[PDB]
């Protein structure tokens, strides 16, 4: 299932790149474990292959996503609460659910109403975060270039 | 500063579920020489890092990280 | 959480302060606590000012704003009966 | 004799029981699969013991530079 040199997504990080495979022993348990790693916080993930899935680990998804993410990106007749707390609170959820699909339509409907009219200061930090994790699982999906990958986005999303 | 920083145990919640631990510290070259640091009105200071590690044992996940932890007179 | 925060503006500072601008305030607080944490220095204020779409001037008088009065009666060191409001004529 | 080692190392220490208190309290409040070890710890403690240390205390005191002899003094 887990090789090595091969590209993972992992949940409010993006796309990382696993080195080596360790076999650290717990109890005496050889447990599976695998390292990972991604060039924007210059950390390393240790997770153990036994409960991968577990945790939310998935792998590249091919040709079958960036048509979808698109279209639900291009789907019309999207609706939120009135309240904005609703609407914030349920963003958030979205995000850590860690869907490519959902947080395509968090930042297609977010990125709407900041056209639109233009939301605020504070809800732009988690904007360029999703962007920001976004662009990162196309980018080492379509095994683009990260300028390239901020750039084929720039005509689609209007 | 080694054994203040491994004073700070690995500490756990209620469930015992996370911990975090500072191994090793380090030095940079001050960014300001002495004569700038005397004569622009600033203080004599070196950054101090730390290397940082968060490991949950539910999920099994271990996050090394190098935190900058400020600028040490 | 709204009624002790409405409590702490319109009370903790001696000096009332607007519950609108004890948030800008303390949202700028938090914002360059954050770019402090992340860049790992002190963060210019022309940045701060394009991160929080605020024009500079604005973000130096909100600087300027937030601050804290000093007491009177602080003594100066090892004398206890020279007081600090015996210095300023 | 607490020499300066040790009066810093004391500072620090009371710092970062400051940072250790703060990140208890943000731990408590916070879910997990989104703790970073760059999020969870507030350097501002530290960096605030250490300069209420070096500033405003009986201990780190305006060196009188009369002569070689006062310095050594």
């Amino acid at each position: 299932t887990f090789k090595v040199g091969d590209t993972v997504v992992y949940p409010h990080h993006g796309a990382a790149l696993i080195e080596a495979i360790e076999t650290r022993q717990i109890k005496g348990v050889d447990k599976t474990y695998l390292v990972l790693k991604v060039a924007q916080g210059d950390l390393t993930v240790r997770v153990p292959a036994d409960n991968a899935e577990f945790v939310g680990v998935r792998d590249v998804v091919g040709q079958d996503g960036l048509d979808r993410v698109f279209e639900v990106l291009r789907a019309p007749y999207a609706e939120e609460p009135t309240n904005w707390s609703r609407r914030y609170k349920a963003n958030l959820e979205k995000l850590a659910s860690g869907d490519v699909i959902k947080v395509a339509e968090v930042v297609r409907d977010l990125w709407r109403r900041e056209r639109e009219r233009g939301l605020s200061a504070g809800e732009k930090r988690m904007l360029a975060k999703a962007r920001q994790i976004l662009v990162s699982e196309l980018a080492l999906a379509e095994n683009t270039n990260e300028d390239k990958a901020e750039a084929l986005l720039d005509e689609v999303l209007a | 500063l080694e054994e203040i920083f491994e004073e700070i145990s690995p500490i756990e919640d209620f469930s015992g579920s996370m911990s975090l631990t500072f191994r090793d510290h380090r030095f940079e070259p001050p960014k300001n020489s002495i004569d700038e640091c005397k004569d622009r009105d600033f203080t004599y200071a070196a950054p101090l890092f730390v290397t940082a590690e968060f490991t949950n044992n539910e999920t099994g996940e271990i996050k090394s990280q190098t935190v900058f932890m400020g600028d040490f007179p | 959480r709204q009624a002790i925060t409405r409590a702490m503006a319109d009370q903790a500072r001696t000096i009332r302060i607007p519950v609108h601008m004890v948030e800008v305030i303390n949202k700028l607080a938090r914002v360059q606590r954050q770019m402090l944490q992340d860049l790992g220095r002190e963060p210019t204020p022309e940045e701060l000012a394009k991160e929080l779409d605020m024009t500079p001037e604005k973000v130096i008088e909100v600087q300027k704003y937030g601050r804290e009065p000093i007491s009177l009666h602080t003594p100066l060191g090892e004398d206890g009966d020279s007081e600090f409001g015996d210095l300023i004529e | 004799i607490r020499n300066v080692g040790e009066l810093i190392q004391n500072q620090v220490r009371t710092g970062l029981a400051r940072m250790e208190r703060v990140v208890r309290e943000r731990m408590t409040t916070q879910d997990v699969e989104a703790i970073t070890p760059q999020t969870l710890i507030n350097i501002r403690p530290v960096v605030a013991s250490i300069k209420e240390f070096f500033g405003t205390s009986q201990l780190s005191q305006f060196m009188d530079q009369n002569n070689p002899l006062s310095g050594l003094t």
